[PDB]
């Protein structure tokens, strides 16, 4: 079958500059079929390009398709604010397939996160479970690592993260990682730590508490 | 010129559901027609295609479980989904396909949810500080969504409500935080307001150090 | 006892677009089919309802040789009980098809460096072809309620699209020459 791989996963730039999104097919592929779609948050996709180079009606001059063979390229000559969405390419075998999407994000100076760790509330330990939350506030770029450690043992497979949409004011991200334990297992260890790695930090930051110390 | 999906709702795993796509401005029986879904935080997945002349084609992920049809007299494309799994949870779109000229017309989608959980109101736990940060932990609720404000809507500056995560239990969970000047911790009351309409559950928790 | 003009079909310098396939009627001649089978210059040579090896010892009232150009991908559709834009809108074999289907790569002969757009296929049709139907209409396809009246635009598209053939196309996207032999009152074609 056909497998489209879009690069980069995330493209970061600022209004005015030129974005060059790439689509790579796993085999040689017909240029008659290679469409580009734009998707903005909470909205159905928009066809921008068909064939490989043709602008759908209503699509502005900035958008421009190129490529043939296996490498295809969507270009936005002079970015505008509304152009910061996700972009998918598409091909056709006996049926459609899509690329995994490229994110178009606003470039910003590096900003390190404010980190905070929250121990489980006394109400929850009654219920019999312990959530340990660690917050990373207003950072950029989006790529951060959250390593939980319990008594200095790196914890794998009992955490979940989620991340906010890029902030419309200061173009930052915020991330919340939750570590979930039983009351029983919680009461078996002392130090709970959250170690955050990020480009704006010269060395990782650890916020930690000691179970049972007011 | 529109495509308007209906039918989407909550279904148990192994159950079934029929999505409707009432069209106007294009007649469905004269076109190639597609169902494209998007799972939470994921990309576009083509799912099924139907020719004007009636030939049909499916993605391996739904082969045997999904069937695509139409109804010339109602100008309506259908998608019947059987044997539903947790992974068919997504927003489903119909597009018109011109093959060589792309999919030039799309619907805003209907959302399908597949899970084996019953509705459960959330537990709100405080996230207490000892710039300062405090928050609310809205935990173990089905289904979505919940609405989180702070101080009955007065406090907005510095708020972050995070996208929910679906736990192993099949139950959702989220966090809403705010970063306030540290000095103000002992002068200003911080209460977050959690409202979960499905369960008739509203909570006002007070977050203190 | 004149030999059959199979060469005139297989070795024709010009083949036809599949939407407007050509049909050579074959009568009043003797035909050695094993002579084709043992050519071995064919990538598909799949016979339905009869044996290739057992064809020579047979007679038919009439033989039809249908021939056109499609793309590698699509040769699989020149067979009974098949779906696709070729099987549905260009060339359809009946379910009780009882002939042979023969095909070979024609990139050296049918693809141009600039792009060779002479071969065409039908992409838009309201319903499928009946078996051995030939649709040559170029009426503007009407995709919506308001009628085209011979003016392209939204919901009004030319029904025929062009294969672009380039030698650098991938194998499946390259042109293949296809000859279908149909086997069909006193007889006139034997071995
Ligand atoms: C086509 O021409 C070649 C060259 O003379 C010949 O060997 C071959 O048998 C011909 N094919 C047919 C089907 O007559």
């Amino acid at each position: 079958e056909i497998v489209l791989t879009q690069s980069p996963g995330t493209l970061s730039l600022s209004p005015g500059e030129r974005a060059t999104l790439s689509c790579r097919a796993s085999q040689s592929v017909s240029s008659s079929y290679l469409a580009w779609y734009q998707q903005k948050p909470g909205q159905a996709p928009r066809l921008l390009i068909y064939g490989a180079s043709s602008r759908a009606t209503g699509i502005p001059d900035r958008f421009s398709g190129s490529g043939s063979g296996t490498d295809f390229t969507l270009t936005i000559s002079r970015l505008e604010p509304e152009d910061f969405a996700v972009y998918y390419c598409q091909q056709y075998g006996s049926s459609p397939t899509f690329g995994q999407g490229t994110k178009l994000e606003i470039k910003r100076t590096v900003a390190a996160p404010s980190v905070f760790i929250f121990p489980p509330s006394d109400e929850q330990l009654k219920s019999g479970t312990a959530s340990v939350v660690c917050l990373l506030n207003n950072f950029y770029p989006r790529e951060a690592k959250v390593q939980w450690k319990v008594d200095n043992a790196l914890q794998s497979g009992n955490s979940q993260e989620s991340v906010t949409e890029q902030d419309s004011k200061d173009s930052t991200y915020s991330l919340s990682s939750t570590l979930t334990l039983s009351k029983a297992d919680y009461e078996k260890h002392k130090v709970y730590a959250c170690e955050v790695t990020h480009q704006g930090l010269s060395s990782p930051v650890t916020k930690s508490f000691n179970r049972g110390e007011c | 010129v529109q495509l308007v999906e209906s039918g989407g709702g909550l279904v148990q795993p192994g159950g079934s559901l029929r999505l409707s796509c009432a069209a106007s401005g294009i007649t469905v029986s004269s076109n190639y027609m597609n169902w494209v879904r998007q799972a939470p935080g994921k990309g576009l997945e083509w799912v099924s295609l139907i020719y004007s002349g009636g030939s049909t084609y499916y993605a391996d992920s739904v082969k045997g479980r999904f069937t695509i049809s139409r109804d010339n007299s109602k100008n309506t494309l259908y998608l019947q989904m059987n044997s539903l799994r947790a992974e068919d949870t997504a927003v489903y779109h119909c597009a018109r396909d011109l093959v060589v000229y792309g999919m030039d017309v799309w619907g805003q989608g209907t959302t399908v949810t597949v899970s084996s959980a019953s509705t459960k109101g959330p537990s709100v736990f405080p996230l207490a500080p000892s710039t300062a940060a405090l928050g609310c932990l809205v935990k173990d609720y089905f289904p979505e969504p919940v609405t989180v404000s702070w101080n009955s809507g007065a406090l907005t500056s510095g708020v972050h409500t995070f996208p929910a995560v679906l736990q192993s239990s099949g139950l959702y969970s989220l966090s809403s935080v705010v970063t306030v000047p540290s000095s103000s911790l002992g002068t200003q009351t911080y209460i977050c307001n959690v409202n979960h309409k499905p369960s008739n559950t509203k909570v006002d928790k007070k977050v203190e150090p | 006892t004149n030999l059959c003009p199979f060469g005139e079909v297989f070795n024709a310098t010009r083949f036809a677009s599949v939407y407007a396939w050509n049909r050579k009627r074959i009568s009043n001649c003797v035909a050695d089919y094993s002579v084709l089978y043992n050519s071995a210059s064919f990538s598909t040579f799949k016979c339905y309802g009869v044996s290739p090896t057992k064809l020579n010892d047979l007679c038919f009232t009439n033989v039809y040789a249908d021939s056109f150009v499609i793309r590698g991908d699509e040769v699989r559709q020149i067979a009974p009980g098949q779906t696709g834009k070729i099987a549905d809108y260009n060339y359809k074999l009946p379910d009780d098809f009882t002939g042979c289907v023969i095909a070979w790569n024609s990139n050296n002969l049918d693809s141009k460096v600039g792009g060779n757009y002479n071969y065409l296929y039908r992409l838009f049709r309201k319903s499928n072809l009946k078996p051995f139907e030939r649709d040559i209409s170029t009426e503007i396809y009407q995709a919506g309620s308001t009628p085209c009246n011979g003016v392209e635009g939204f919901n009004c598209y030319f029904p025929l699209q062009s294969y672009g053939f380039q030698p650098t196309n991938g194998v499946g996207y390259q042109p293949y020459r296809v000859v279908v032999l149909s086997f069909e009152a006193p007889a006139t074609v034997c071995g």
